[PDB]
RNA sequence: GCUUACGGCCAUACCACCCUGGAAAUGCCCGAUCUCAUCUGAACUCGGAAGUAAAGCAGGGUCGGGCCUGGUUAGUACUUGGAUGGGAGACCGCCUGGGAAUACCAGGUGCUGUAAGCUA
RNA sequence: CUCGCCGAUCAAGCAGUUUUAUCCGGUAAAGCCAAUGACUAGAGGCACCUAUUCUCAAACUUUAAAUGGGUAAGAGGCCCGGCUCGCUGGCGCUGGAGCCGGGCGUGGAAUGCGACGCGCCUAGUGGGCCAUUUUUGGUAAGCAGAACUGGUGCUGCGGGAUGAACCGAACGCCGGGUUAAGGCGCCCGAUGCCGACGCUCAUCAGACCCCAUAAAAGGUGUUGGUUGAUAUAGACAGCCCGAAUCAACUAGCCCUGAAAAUGGAUGGCGCUGGAGCGUCGGGCCCAUACCCGGCCGUCGACGGCAGCUGCAAGCCUCGACGAGUAGGAGGGCCGCCGCGGUGGCGCCGAAGCCCAGGGCGCGGGCCCGGGUGGAGCCGCCG
RNA sequence: CCGAGGUCCGCGGCGACGCCGGCCUCCCACCCGACCCGUCUUGAAACACGGACCAAGGAGUCCAACGCGCGCGCGAGUCA
RNA sequence: AGGUUUUACAGCGCCCUCCCGCCCCGACGCCGCUUGCUCUCCGGGGCCGCGG
């Protein structure tokens, strides 16, 4: 296909495959989730982000690659069974590429820029300065091996990516000083990978059933 | 003079701080060319008078004024003028507009023909009325035609930035009579 | 911002415009550093409308004067807590500099962070400037003028006044 | 190019608000509109008839002829660089009374009010409004109340 | 050979060039368009006041 | 305070469930001769007064949902104007002004006009 | 031409501007645990169902700016009384509107300006181009197509070596002064400062808007910085010795990555305690810009006149102003040929022609002198 | 006289061309500036066209009718 | 870290007082902002005084 220095810079609104822009091919990225996906919010304490430093868009076949390569890195470093690799950027954006140019010719209805709006090529994502593109939540001694994990797969993405440990509890969106207190309150309840919030503001049945 | 120096001496003797009043009156220079002006800043440095480039006028400050000299701040470098720049303004490049005509203020007649009826009938009515503005500011200001001020003598650090930011354009609060001095 | 000269301290105090419902606002007291007043009470609108609710028009300034130095005849040793945001990205950076004022101090931290870091003076935000013994010191440069009996001779003086005698048979002696 | 079609564009001017849809308030149906009041133009996709054109929604204009459902107005209209007096018939759904004269009507009154008492006890309170001043000197107190000492925080990313 | 289609590029500096005029409202202005029924009255009640 | 008639704004008024209440009034209710009405007196229409709170209705209740208001988010996002600012670029910082929204948190939950009537 | 200033910012009226008040909008952002549509992952309950979760919209949106659009800020107002009506109607006052009379300036935001007032006739143009920002198609284009504004075409001048468009600044003819943008080793005006601090060695160094290319990725080149870990219960390194050491990351300059054809380009020379990079100070250099003055003309005057003038179509005073293609208008004691008048000139030499002579006018042009020439010629009013 | 903008009620050497004056123009030299005009064009010094040189000739007219402005005569008339 | 352990055979801080112990220099070739009309036959250089 066309190398991606073509489709790098966000130029064009997001033209998102719709009832309008029929004909999109699959996306070269499918699966998003690997790792045991299935495993608690207290297994995978540790969370550790690539974080986007350019406001650019990452085609579907470049978070493909980067997802092979950072998950065959944790599997032999961490065993598949001990990581989670969440890649959060799903390609939307549709790429079009214009015909195939050529001398000249008696069909085709063109030849040079007459109806130059192209047919759909690929999908990318859009991503922003300081957009996260892929997270790991890992046990909490295996800290290096995903930072190189992450490291690897920045050479498969152009720009500038920063590689950034959170403070956050795994997958959630709560600060480790903070996770194990808020269990203890019954204000976070295990729900699947994460935890689900728990107000003190619902019917008293409800806090009923957590104590 | 004396009075704002008691009240900020009896402010800080008692720990507390004195804001004095902000300033009611304002020299506003043009200091950027003609050509290339946006229609909107080129409609208000119209209405200041301030149709060349080194030309000063008095404004009297109030949110009307303030955000006029906002929406043209980077044609014009404008601040606090003290007694003494409103003095040398009026009385050397001091010059009245008697009939739609640049007349130099060499007498107080010229001024008590025209101002007369407001109580100005000397030169100093007209440094008094304009440094501590009152109820004939807007005859007295407008009376004076716009300073033809000299450039400014020992050049400018750039023209083409705001004054905070290292350049001269935008409000500088009384380093304006620095300016008054060297192109006066 | 741009770093003219000396950067001389202000203390500029301020705070909200008060209102009804809101009587006697909160005072609000900033260290900055400034070439002038001016600038002094433009930097103070930036920092403190980063950390509260409050601009220049919501709030008033109270007091900006003069922070003179209270030893200009003692050497102190500065040390300067900053955060600068270089090509890439923000860093926080602590400097340890020697001078016998604090607006010196602060002052070559900017001729510093601009010679080896290429910061611009909109870039860099002095965070904290104290005065640290020379127990507290880190920086090796600093610790080396922390010698008692300290002794070094001028080696190989370069040439000044060059063109006073723009000719001469005498060739300069570097050796004194 | 475009359509010059008479709703083209129009499709969230007219539309309603949310959760402000179905019938028209009835209070809208009786206001009586009567001739110079200023009133504002702001069309209903509810009600098809007497619809102003999207040029005029959101205009202000002053009312010349009055009928049984709608409302002649004077409305000004810059075609492309003259402003022209447009005569438009518009049913009483799509306009409501302006109340910017409003302002005018309160202090022409309340001038009229504060007069007359000077004409009954001498004095001169000026009438005109006046532009904010600059602020007169005040003093600020720190006794309970202390300046705090803000720094600007150290970068997290 | 192809042109340039549309532009409204010096058109405003043309239009302020000798000023954009709002309509001059004149006092007593006119009462075309107004209500027939509500002119017929009207013109009966000034032939007879 | 309450019950109705007509309303105004049109959820702070809605929705779910629970509890309480009949002084007047309301509702259910009792009938189909007449007017009327349907497959069917259920409805609609008409005639009436044996019962009186089951429902409607009203008033409470719910760490209620929704809605409303405010705070927080946040001087954040974005944005007017400025530079011979930075960076290969993507973009970013600053100057001058304006200034959001969700999550989250807290409070509140119909107000009222005209007319008639009644003090459980 | 109608006026206004004259005849008192008298006041109106106006505005590519604010202020105050009042509306209008669905773009940025935001949101989707809110609807429409798209999309990831588990979890709970008896494939669905419920509560959560990842990621999105230009033809989606609860929400919602900045900038912006309209309107209103008085005598054309406000208040009061009477009258008219065939319209309206319980109610000649029920509405409504019209007509008439009376009362009340503290003209009831800021700033500016004579009204860009009212007409008539009207040329040229109807290929545009460019820049910041916004923005569509396209891999991109010194591409194509839009939006706001400026510029340019139509425009020279200082600076960017060079140049259409960048930066400064727009232009009558000058003197002095001072600047802008940009500069001050030499070319080349100005640092020939005893300028400040640091960074940097390149066997392709670097050298400033537009702008005349360079990246991903690397360096135990070098200088900062961040965060940890071992250390006088003896570390690190070397084979005991005796004091700091190690690791990761990051940021500047430099280096690698880095290959094109005639010999060549920070503009050139060259510059390496610099003539480089970053942060700055003082002094200095000059634009047709600004300031003061002289002069020319134009414009305006709320201007002056019925010993010298007074050709009033003249004269005098004061103030401001001055770019220009296409185009328009005015003035010409500019020039040419003939006519009606008028005033002359000429064989003692007209016209024409020539000139290193003397001059006048901003200029078109003109006068005079000299030479040649040999018979006609010119001024002024038409 | 710090006053409606300058005067000297100060003065020197040369003055009949040898040794004085002549802006501009002639020749020459230097410094700075400076690409070829016309034309079409968004853009011309253009590797766009026309032009080797000089003289003379050479292109907005006249007629009809119309419009508006102006001068003039008379005027509900006016023009024969 | 001077003298042999904190002033001793140098000095350097920080508190409590002693009228602020008391006197003396006021941005002063150690560091700012300005007249509240800064004062000067107060000097020097350049430019030109045209008209009437
Ligand atoms: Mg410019
Ligand atoms: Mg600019
Ligand atoms: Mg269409
Ligand atoms: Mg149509
Ligand atoms: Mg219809
Ligand atoms: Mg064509
Ligand atoms: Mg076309
Ligand atoms: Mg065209
Ligand atoms: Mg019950
Ligand atoms: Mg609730
Ligand atoms: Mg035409
Ligand atoms: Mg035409
Ligand atoms: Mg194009
Ligand atoms: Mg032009
Ligand atoms: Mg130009
Ligand atoms: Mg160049
Ligand atoms: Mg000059
Ligand atoms: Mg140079
Ligand atoms: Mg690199
Ligand atoms: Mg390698
Ligand atoms: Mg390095
Ligand atoms: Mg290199
Ligand atoms: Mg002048
Ligand atoms: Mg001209
Ligand atoms: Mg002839
Ligand atoms: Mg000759
Ligand atoms: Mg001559
Ligand atoms: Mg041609
Ligand atoms: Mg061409
Ligand atoms: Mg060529
Ligand atoms: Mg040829
Ligand atoms: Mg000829
Ligand atoms: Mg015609």
């Amino acid at each position: 296909r066309r190398p991606a220095r073509c489709y790098r810079y966000c130029k064009n609104k997001p033209y998102p495959k719709s009832r309008f822009c029929r004909g999109v091919p699959d996306p070269k990225i499918r699966i998003f989730d690997l790792g045991r996906k299935k495993a608690k919010v207290d297994e995978f304490p540790l969370c550790a982000h690539m974080v986007s430093d350019e406001y650019e868009q990452l085609s579907s076949e470049a978070l493909e690659a980067a997802r092979i390569c950072a998950n065959k890195y944790m599997v032999k470093t961490c065993g598949k069974d001990g990581f989670h690799i969440r890649v959060r950027l799903h390609p939307f954006h549709v790429i079009r590429i214009n015909k195939m140019l050529s001398c000249a010719g008696a069909d085709r209805l063109q030849t040079g820029m007459r109806g130059a709006f192209g047919k759909p090529q690929g999908t990318v994502a859009r991503v922003h300065i300081g957009q996260v593109i892929m997270s790991v939540r890992t046990k909490a001694q295996n800290k290096e091996h995903v930072i190189e994990a992450l490291r690897r797969a920045k050479f498969k993405f152009p720009g500038r990516q920063k590689i950034h440990v959170s403070k956050k509890y795994g997958f959630t969106k709560f600060n480790t000083c903070d996770f194990d207190n808020m269990l203890a309150e019954k204000r976070l309840i295990p729900d699947g990978c994460g935890v689900k919030y728990i107000p003190s503001r619902g019917p008293l049945s409800r806090w009923k059933a957590l104590h | 003079y004396r009075r704002e120096i008691r009240m900020s001496r009896m402010a800080r003797k008692a720990g507390n701080y004195y804001v004095p009043a902000e300033p009611k009156l304002a020299f506003v220079i043009r200091i950027r060319g003609i050509n290339g002006v946006s229609p909107k800043v080129r409609k208000v440095l119209q209405l200041l008078r301030l149709r060349q480039i080194f030309n000063g006028v008095f404004v009297k400050l109030n949110k009307a004024s303030i955000n006029m000299l906002r929406i043209a701040e980077p044609y014009i470098a404008w601040g606090y003028p003290n007694l003494k720049s409103v003095r040398e303004l009026i009385y050397k490049r001091g010059f009245g507009k008697i009939k739609k005509q640049r007349i130099a203020l060499t007498d107080n007649s010229l001024i008590e023909k025209t101002l007369g009826q407001c109580g100005i009938i000397c030169i100093e009515d007209l440094i008094h009325e304009i440094y501590t503005v009152g109820k004939n500011f807007k005859a007295a200001n407008n009376f004076l035609w716009p300073f033809k001020l000299s450039s400014p003598r020992g050049g400018m650090n750039k023209k083409t930035t705001h004054f905070v930011e290292g350049g001269d354009a935008g409000n500088r609060e009384d380093q304006i009579n620095r300016l008054v001095r060297r192109m006066n | 911002m741009k770093a003219s000269g000396t950067l001389r301290e202000y203390k500029v105090v301020g705070r909200l415009l008060p209102s009804v419902k809101n009587p006697a606002p909160p005072l609000y007291r900033m260290r900055i550093f400034a070439p002038n007043h001016v600038v002094a009470k433009s930097r103070f609108w930036y920092f403190v409308s980063q950390l509260r609710k409050m601009k220049k028009a919501s709030g008033e300034i109270v007091y900006c004067g003069l922070v003179f130095e209270k030893s200009p005849l003692k050497v102190k040793n500065f040390g300067i807590w900053l955060r600068y945001d270089s090509r890439s990205g923000t860093h926080n950076m602590y400097r340890e500099y020697r001078d016998l004022t604090t607006s010196g101090a602060v002052t070559q931290c900017y001729r510093d962070m601009g010679a080896r870091h290429r910061a611009r003076a909109h870039a860099i935000q002095i965070m904290k400037v104290q005065v640290i013994a020379a127990n507290k010191c880190r920086r090796p440069a600093i610790k080396q003028f922390h010698d008692s009996k300290i002794k070094f001779p001028l080696p190989h003086r370069v040439l000044r006044r060059q063109h006073k005698p723009r000719f001469t048979t005498k060739r300069p002696n570097t050796f004194f | 190019t475009n359509t010059r079609g008479k709703r083209r564009g129009t499709r969230y001017m007219f539309a309603r608000p949310f959760r402000k849809h179905g019938p028209i308030p009835l209070s809208t149906y009786m206001r009586i509109y009567k001739k110079g009041d200023i009133v504002d133009i702001k069309g209903t996709g509810t009600i098809q008839k007497g619809m102003p054109h999207k040029c005029y929604h959101g205009k202000t204009g002053r009312v010349y002829n009055v009928t049984q459902h709608a409302v002649g107005i004077i409305v000004n209209k810059q075609v492309k660089g003259k402003i022209l007096a447009k005569r438009i018939n518009v049913r009483i759904e799509h306009i409501k009374h302006s109340k910017s004269r409003d302002s005018f009507l309160q202090r022409v009154k309340e001038n009229e009010k504060k007069k007359v008492e000077a004409k009954k006890e001498g004095t001169w309170i000026e009438l005109k409004r006046q532009p904010a001043a600059p602020r007169p000197a005040h003093f600020v107190s720190t006794k309970n109340n202390k300046p705090q000492l803000l720094e600007p925080i150290p970068y997290e990313f | 050979a192809k042109s340039k289609n549309h532009t409204t590029h010096n058109q405003s500096r043309k239009w302020h060039r000798n000023g954009i005029k709002k309509p001059r409202s004149q006092r007593y202005e006119s009462l075309k368009g107004v209500d027939p029924k509500f002119l017929r009255n009207m013109r009966f009640a000034k032939k007879h006041n």
